[PDB]
């Protein structure tokens, strides 16, 4: 999952 | 839109506008339910003490508003019973009696209805009619809906109200006969309603007693006479002609007043009276006529055959010959439909003679 | 949200 | 009553150089015949009559007394009908855990509903059992010996009438006839009062919940008056053993007849002529 | 189904050949009939899970 | 402590109850509820639960 | 009457396709017609092959629309949904409204099954009640839909060979006739035959055993084998457990676990699969991934 | 008075919350029935002194007070109703705080200016002096709303109070202060912001919390849009530079997000000076997030960049960096860049794309990832529009056949949608040589969307290639697969006939397709039966009345006479549409 979304 | 009992408690012409609405939301019976629920909410004293609710001015206002909406609904016992619960009706009629100023604790048979005021008179009358109809519906068998998995709080409330309903029903059953006397004194459209309620109570009670069958017969005949007199102009009397006709058919089976043509000429009732009398030859003739006409029920004929064979076991041999005759009739009937042949017919057919064939 | 399977 | 040549002639999913469409089968697939047995009911009546007559001739004691002038029917053998009932029990249900003749409660029926389902399915498959149970009804004690089958059929009927949603009874035609016949069987076998016999008459126009509650009352009544080989009093006048009603303490239905009276008094709309049959016991 | 409702508040001892060896090694062998008293037996064993020494006592 | 379960696997536990469940499955459920209770006990970190059948060794 | 009602029904279908919920009066009328059309069918509602059978949905309307694109439009292809389509979906009320609208439009081109999540207590504690109170303001739609779930059927039969259901088998039940003799007009109890019907699950165990879900039992390979030889069934298709590839075969090809709600709770990232049975009874798997939003 | 209060209290103390919500909804009715003086005298201090545990009825009474201000009496009595609103603002739940502060937004909107000063300003200064960070957040929202109607001295006092609460140490009020600072400069003046706000802005930028830098550079892009270029270049230009080259990839990601609004505010010349190098640094940062963000924003950055040096900076800096990100293996940034590069391809035009962007485009097409494949094939239509059909068809014809039959129904759908242009370009011969089998495979493919798309595609082919050629080639294919055991492929044939009857004139419809359809009308499957019924419904107006009345009418009356309700209803609908009876 290359989406941290912080 | 939603208008509730806080609005109606603060202001009354709001309730007047609600009843003047063509589509009142909620329904007036729901308004009565809400009012009487608020009135019947118990008092919790600060030591967590459960007590009956004190009749404050707000409680009196709720009660009188409920009575005003009931008067607007014209005290239709059918609507009240079909839409509201039994303890609700009980306390509502108790409050109606209190506002009609009958002294509580005094038996209703003690007061003369002519001496009472007319509004008080129909108030007491409607209370007694409600009690009678409540006993009747209690006697009525009601199917229960499917109960799901347990939910403790809702069954606590339902069990509590069910116990209260049971206590009210047993109180009414104890006070049933005095209500009957009050209804009779009132009978000395509302007359038709009282007479029908008395006849139905008589039928239910006389399920043990044929004398009270005769009382119900007189009441139902008087009720049909009142129906004939009033006609279609009954704006408050709603009695079903089919159920009263069935009542009168049963009561005329119980009591024959001759004139059978104006009365019944059915082969069913002819079998009934011939079984009560002993005209078994006429029974055989009616059975062969039924073999021709195909009217009487096959289970009816089977039960007649069983009863006759029970009589044969009890010890009549002329009835044993008649049992053979009716067995032949039922047999040839069942062949005419095309069903099976009875072991009892073959058993009687074991050793035939010229007379039998 | 802690569990996807309704363990209950 | 109760290929490879063709495959490659039409095979390979119109692609030819790719895969076939489906990824397999699940069995043989498409159970072929679906064939209904509709030979005849006519003269199957008569085959039933022939077999029933043979049973009557076998079970009939000769006697030779010539009872009555010529109208007295000979009395069937209770021993022979007892044997018929027992082997009928063994034929239908080998289970005998509820074969204690005292009737276990309805909760126990809920516990043992499964045997009742196979009993009911057997009864619907083979309608000869109703006439055999009518011979049982002609017998005095064979009802007591076939109590297990009666209990199973009652449980199956109770389940179906609970699971029925239709407001009219006559939507399930077989169930109404079976219930009427069953109540007639116990009525003819003298376990019930004659008003409880006419319960089979009023089945036709009663609503399903009324039938269910009243057959539950039948369950309670038979629970209190459990059928036993005793209380069937022999008569020197007639070999037919008699159970004298109203000597058992309970006597009539009591609360059962009262609940019946309430049912018919609620359903006075169409049952007045039948209330005129019930009257007062 | 057991028509009798079990009003027993305790676990009766079984009658088996395992029972004497159970008593010799210091155990109370249990016989069960319903899930409720099965749970009672199980919680009895849970309370019985301790650490100690089994000693023969003789006067 | 050490918890050991010697569980019969004789065909006797192929009998069933009124629950529609075999005695073997009832035993497995009882053991499951037992170790759930033993995990409710904080001594489950010291508990060890081993299993022995009735069949011949080494199995 | 019927014609104009059908035309307005198609209007409602188009609006639901355009993802707009209906009015409360329309919901009431739809639920009424649904009661009158679901009362008649029995507990084993026989569905005839060919058919496209579908697992859990759980109120994921966009994935349901992609599933419609995968398997054909509702007028054309017969469908069979096997439960769990009311809980923790965002357009869950729209989803269930679409499903019941399709049922009352085409009674026999589609049939839906009742999962464990379609009950009053489960809906209340997993938020469908919250969703409908947020949307419609009152609980009338909620009590309508739960009364409908009181009338949803129990199990599906395909050609006497396939047994379709949500949870799985039960030691209480042995036969399809016992399934028939069960009465379904009751919200599901926490113990009993309907309960372990909608709460069972498979395992490689053997015999029975208590489920970790707190309701129902868990069956084994030989138990499923014994059931299928007992009632002549060839394959039991169930849909309650989440799987990653979309389907699983258990008990040496006797139980088919189907899941058709991809990316469970928007985070699991699982695929989804549905079966299609062609009329000579040939099975095919269709797999997919959730649509872009 | 006292009795509505008593029924209010006995309604509010209960078990459920629906009765409490109904109490909140009916509170306006109760108060209007009582009167203005009654509610102000008694009911308002009551709702101050009541403390409720349940946040939803708290929220409901917040919005109820917001609607209730007009029943209290408006701007003369908003001073009376303010203390319940501030006692409601000082709570523990963020959502009811939001409802409280938006109710105060409405109150300050309808408030008269003099009363707003003389009462609201002491209230907001008390809320700022409150010890709770929740009270400070509510106060700092009130500072944003309370600016215009107060005098200049009050403006200075609230400005230094705002600066003080910005200088407060706890970070949540710093986040709220940065948000209300972004909102706050919309009403402030240029001298005021450049004197006070921008220094405390620089302090907020120099702070340590990544979140307060997030909302501070949000305030930065807000004040950059607000301010003219000549002073933001002097003041906030190095601040946004140090925010961009700050260590935290969160703020790097979000300034890559808001970079387009930043360059829109500063103008293209500032981009030509220094925004493009920092943009290169951000997109060459090692973080997937900032790479995805910048790769998303390059299109709108390019089209907001003027054409004076646009192609020059693209060739010299942007394009090698873009092919570097293509060489980067991360899945998300690859898909994003695949979308955005063909988003910006018409800016480069035909020559630049055909020199540079076609090899990268074909590599991204011949990439393994379904995401980059679906994106590139979904918005291939941009390079379709900007690039000549023959050129792109010749460039893509090596890769069309593999892409025609592969994993995703999405990419298959886009290929089916786009291929008839290639067929019209390559003429009858090439399409007949190799694409015909692919069209048939698409017709027999698994997915219903694929089937319907292939049917529309063959509509495009028949109207492009002529009726007689399709009669020679395509019609035997459909009429031959119209007999296979799969009803799904039967449905495929019925849909194709529904199209080809409309397109193909009437003679071939009457002599080729009609007998096959009417001989499929007797199929045992009810689904294909009423689909044939719908087919006749679609096809009927194309015929002549003689053929209809001769053969369609017996089939239609049979499809009414048959037992199934669905096919009977559809046959009735088709019959009354065609008006044959
Ligand atoms: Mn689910
Ligand atoms: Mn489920």
């Amino acid at each position: 999952y290359l989406k941290q979304v912080p | 839109p939603q208008t509730c009992w806080f609005e109606f408690l603060l202001e009354e012409s709001l309730l007047e506008k609600h009843l003047r609405k063509p589509c009142p939301d909620p329904a007036p019976v729901q308004l009565i339910v809400q009012f009487l629920e608020q009135a019947s909410k118990p008092s919790v004293n600060e030591q967590n003490q459960v007590q009956p609710p004190p009749d404050n001015k707000r409680n009196r206002i709720l009660k009188l508003l409920a009575l005003k909406v009931a008067a607007h609904l014209k005290w239709d016992l059918d609507i009240l019973e079909k839409s509201l619960s039994v303890p609700v009706l009980n306390m509502l009629l108790n409050e109606l009696l209190c506002i009609s100023k009958v002294p509580p604790g005094t038996k209703h048979v003690d007061m003369d209805l002519a001496t009472l005021p007319p509004t008080t008179a129909m108030a007491v009358l409607l209370y007694n009619r409600w009690a009678i109809r409540t006993i009747v519906q209690s006697s009525f068998p009601v199917k229960q809906a499917k109960p799901g998995p347990p939910q403790l709080s809702v069954m606590n409330q339902m069990q509590q109200e069910k116990e209260l309903t049971e206590n009210i029903l047993k109180v009414l059953k104890e006070q049933a006969a005095d209500s009957i006397l009050v209804l009779e004194a009132a009978l000395k459209e509302m007359q038709c309603q009282v007479c029908y309620d008395l006849g139905a109570a008589y039928f239910q009670q006389g399920s043990t007693n044929s004398a009270v069958y005769e009382n119900a017969r007189e009441k139902f005949f008087r009720t049909k006479e009142l129906i004939a007199e009033i006609g279609s102009l009954s704006l408050h009397c709603t009695i079903d002609e089919k159920r009263l006709a069935g009542y009168c058919q049963a009561c005329d089976v119980l009591v024959p007043s001759s004139d059978s043509t104006s009365q019944q000429l059915t082969p069913y009732s002819q079998v009934h009276i011939c079984l009560r009398s002993g005209n078994y030859q006429e029974v055989i003739q009616i059975f062969i006529e039924d073999n021709l006409t195909l009217s009487l029920p096959v289970q009816f004929r089977q039960s007649v055959l069983r009863e006759l064979f029970k009589k044969a076991q009890q010890g009549n041999e002329a009835l044993d010959e008649i049992c053979f005759k009716v067995c032949a009739c039922n047999t040839v009937r069942d062949i005419l439909e095309g069903r099976t042949i009875s072991v009892q017919f073959n058993q009687l057919f074991l050793r035939p003679n010229k007379e039998k064939i | 949200s802690p569990k996807y399977s309704p363990t209950s | 009553g109760q290929t490879n040549r063709r495959h490659t002639a039409a095979v390979p999913g119109p692609g030819g150089i790719w895969s076939v469409f489906h990824a397999g089968v699940i069995g043989r697939g498409l159970k072929p015949p679906k064939f209904v047995q509709s030979r005849n009911q006519q003269e199957v009546i008569y085959n039933t009559q022939s077999l029933l007559s043979l049973l009557v001739h076998c079970c009939s004691a000769p006697g030779g007394t010539e009872c009555g002038e010529c109208w007295g029917a000979p009395i069937l053998s209770p021993e022979a009908a007892k044997a018929v009932a027992v082997t009928l029990v063994e034929s239908v249900c080998p289970d005998a855990a509820g074969a204690e003749l005292a009737w276990p409660p309805e909760e126990h029926a809920r516990a043992t509903v499964e045997r009742d389902l196979r009993i009911g399915r057997r009864f619907r498959e083979q309608p000869l059992l109703f006439e055999l149970l009518k011979l049982v009804a002609a017998a005095p004690p064979a009802l007591c010996y076939c109590s297990v089958l009666l209990r199973g059929l009652l449980a199956a009927l109770l389940g179906h009438w609970e699971a029925s949603r239709h407001p009219d009874t006559t939507h399930s035609p077989w169930h109404l006839e079976a219930s009427c016949t069953l109540v007639a069987v116990m009525a003819e076998g003298s376990l019930l009062p004659p008003a409880l016999g006419n319960m089979h008459e009023v089945f036709s126009q009663l609503a399903p919940f009324e039938v269910r509650l009243l057959l539950l009352s039948v369950w309670g009544f038979l629970r209190e008056h459990g059928p036993l080989p005793q209380k069937f009093i022999f008569q020197s006048e007639r070999g037919r053993f008699i159970r004298d009603f109203s000597r058992e303490g309970g006597g009539e239905g009591g609360p059962h007849l009262a609940v019946l009276h309430s049912v018919l008094h609620r359903n006075i709309d169409r049952l007045g002529l039948f209330s005129g049959r019930f009257q007062a016991p | 189904m057991s028509v009798e409702s079990e009003q027993l508040t305790g676990v009766p001892l079984d009658d088996s050949a395992i029972t004497p060896m159970c008593e010799v090694t210091g155990g109370r062998s249990y016989s069960v009939c319903s899930p409720r008293m099965l749970n009672q037996c199980l919680e009895s064993l849970v309370q019985k899970v301790q650490s100690g020494v089994v000693i023969n006592f003789e006067k | 402590p050490i918890l050991l379960f010697l569980i019969d696997t004789s065909a006797s536990m192929n009998q069933r109850s009124h629950l529609g469940t075999t005695y073997l499955d009832t035993a497995k459920g009882a053991v499951e509820t037992f170790m759930k209770l033993r995990a409710r006990d904080p001594a489950s970190r010291g508990d060890r639960y081993m299993l022995v059948t009735f069949e011949e060794p080494p199995y | 009457d019927e014609k104009v009602f059908t035309k307005e029904l198609d209007q409602w279908i188009e609006q639901l396709n355009e993802c707009k919920q209906l009015s409360e009066s329309q919901v009431k009328s739809l639920c009424e017609k649904a009661k009158e059309i679901l009362t008649k069918e029995s507990n084993v509602q026989e569905v005839r092959c060919p058919v496209t059978v579908c697992g859990d949905v759980h109120g994921q309307f966009h994935d349901l629309m992609e599933l419609f694109r995968i398997g054909g439009k509702s007028p054309d292809t017969n469908y069979l949904f096997m439960g769990d389509y009311v809980d923790r979906g965002y357009y869950s009320v729209e989803t269930v409204t679409l499903l019941v609208a399709l049922k009352v439009r085409y009674r026999e081109r589609i049939t839906i099954l009742r999962g464990n999540h379609e009950s009053r207590q489960i809906t209340q504690v997993y938020g469908f009640y919250d969703e409908c109170l947020r949307k419609y303001g009152n609980a009338n739609v909620w009590k309508y839909f739960t009364d409908l779930f009181d009338y949803l059927p129990l199990t599906a039969l395909v050609d006497g060979q396939i047994f379709c259901l949500h949870g799985g088998l039960s030691p209480s039940i042995d036969t399809l006739d016992h399934i028939r003799a069960l009465d379904r007009l009751q919200e599901v109890p926490h113990e009993g035959p309907m309960c372990d019907l909608l709460w069972s699950d498979p395992d490689d165990r053997g015999g029975w055993g208590i489920s970790p879900r707190g309701a129902g039992y868990t069956f084994g390979q030989d138990i499923s084998e014994t059931f299928n030889h007992a009632n002549g069934l060839t394959l039991v298709s169930r849909a309650h457990q989440l799987v990653m590839e979309g389907y699983n075969w258990c008990h040496d090809r006797n139980v088919v676990t189907i899941f058709s709600a991809p990316n469970y709770c928007y985070r699991c990232g699982n695929q989804a699969a549905i079966m299609e049975l062609d009329d000579t009874l040939k099975y095919s798997f269709l797999q997919f991934d959730p649509a872009p939003r | 008075s006292l009795y509505p209060i008593a029924v209010l209290i006995d309604e509010l103390r209960n078990e459920d919350v629906q009765l409490r919500l109904n109490s909140i909804k009916k509170l306006s009715t109760i108060a209007l029935a009582l009167g203005v003086e009654r509610t102000r005298s008694e009911l308002l201090p009551f709702l101050t002194d009541t403390i409720y545990d349940e946040d939803e009825v708290l929220l409901a009474l917040a919005e109820q007070l917001g609607t209730f201000t007009t029943l209290v009496g408006g701007p003369e009595y908003v001073h009376c109703l303010l203390p319940p609103l501030e006692s409601l603002a000082t709570v523990e739940e963020t959502v009811v705080r939001d409802k409280a502060v938006e109710s105060l937004r409405a109150i300050s909107h309808e408030h008269s200016p003099s009363d707003l000063e003389a009462h609201f300003v002491p209230l907001v200064k008390r809320l700022a002096g409150g010890d709770w960070f929740t009270s400070r957040t509510s106060a700092c929202g009130l500072f944003s709303v309370c600016y215009p109607r107060v005098s200049s001295a009050v403006k200075a006092e609230l400005r230094q109070y705002f600066r003080n609460l910005c200088s407060d140490d706890t970070p949540m009020v710093r986040r709220a202060a940065a948000s209300k600072l972004g909102e706050f400069a919309k009403v402030l003046e240029l001298d005021n912001v450049k004197s006070e706000i921008i220094p405390m802005f620089s302090n907020l930028a120099s702070d340590e919390q990544d979140s307060v830098r997030l909302l501070a550079v949000e305030a930065c892009v807000n004040i950059a849009q607000l301010l003219p270029q000549e002073d933001l270049e002097a003041l906030v230009m190095p601040t946004l530079r140090q925010a961009a080259e700050d260590k935290s990839w969160r703020v790097r990601y979000m300034v890559a997000d808001k970079f387009t609004e930043l360059q829109k505010a500063v103008g293209p010349e500032i981009t030509k000076t220094d925004l493009v190098p920092a943009f290169q640094n951000l997109m060459k940062d090692c973080e997937a997030e900032v790479r995805a963000a910048a790769s998303h924003k390059v299109k709108e950055f390019c089209e907001n960049l003027s054409a004076d040096c646009r192609e020059n900076v693209i060739m010299s800096q942007i394009l090698p960096c873009i092919k570097e990100l293509v060489s980067d293996a991360n899945q998300h940034v690859k898909s994003a860049l695949a979308s955005v590069i063909m988003g910006l391809s018409p800016i480069l035009g035909k020559d630049n794309t055909i020199e540079h962007l076609l090899p990268l485009f074909l590599a991204q097409l011949k990439d393994e990832c379904p995401e980059v494949r679906l994106n590139i094939i979904s918005n291939l239509d941009c390079v379709n529009e900007v690039i000549g059909i023959r050129q792109l068809s010749q460039s893509l014809l090596p890769a069309i056949v593999e892409l025609a039959e592969d994993a995703k129904w999405r990419v298959r759908l886009a290929i089916i949608e786009y291929m008839p242009l290639l067929a019209g370009q390559l003429g009858v011969e090439f399409f007949d040589e190799k694409l015909n089998s692919l069209c048939m495979a698409w017709l027999v493919d698994h997915v219903y969307a694929i089937r319907e798309a292939a049917t529309s595609n063959l509509k495009k082919l028949v109207e492009k290639f002529g009726k007689e050629w399709a009669h020679a080639t395509i019609i035997p294919k459909v009429l031959a697969m119209s007999g296979d055991p799969n009803y799904l492929h039967r449905m495929t044939t019925l849909f194709c006939i529904n199209v080809l009857s409309e397109v193909c004139g009437q003679d071939i419809t009457t002599k080729h397709m009609l007998p096959t359809v009417l001989r499929m009308a007797g199929d045992p499957v009810a689904n294909v039966r009423f689909n044939v019924a719908k087919s006749l419904q679609k096809i009927g107006p194309i015929l002549d009345n003689s053929t209809l009345q001769s053969e369609v009418k017996p089939i239609l009356e049979k499809l009414t006479q048959d037992q199934d309700v669905d096919v009977k209803y559809f046959a009735q609908e088709a019959l009354t549409v065609l008006s044959l009876a």
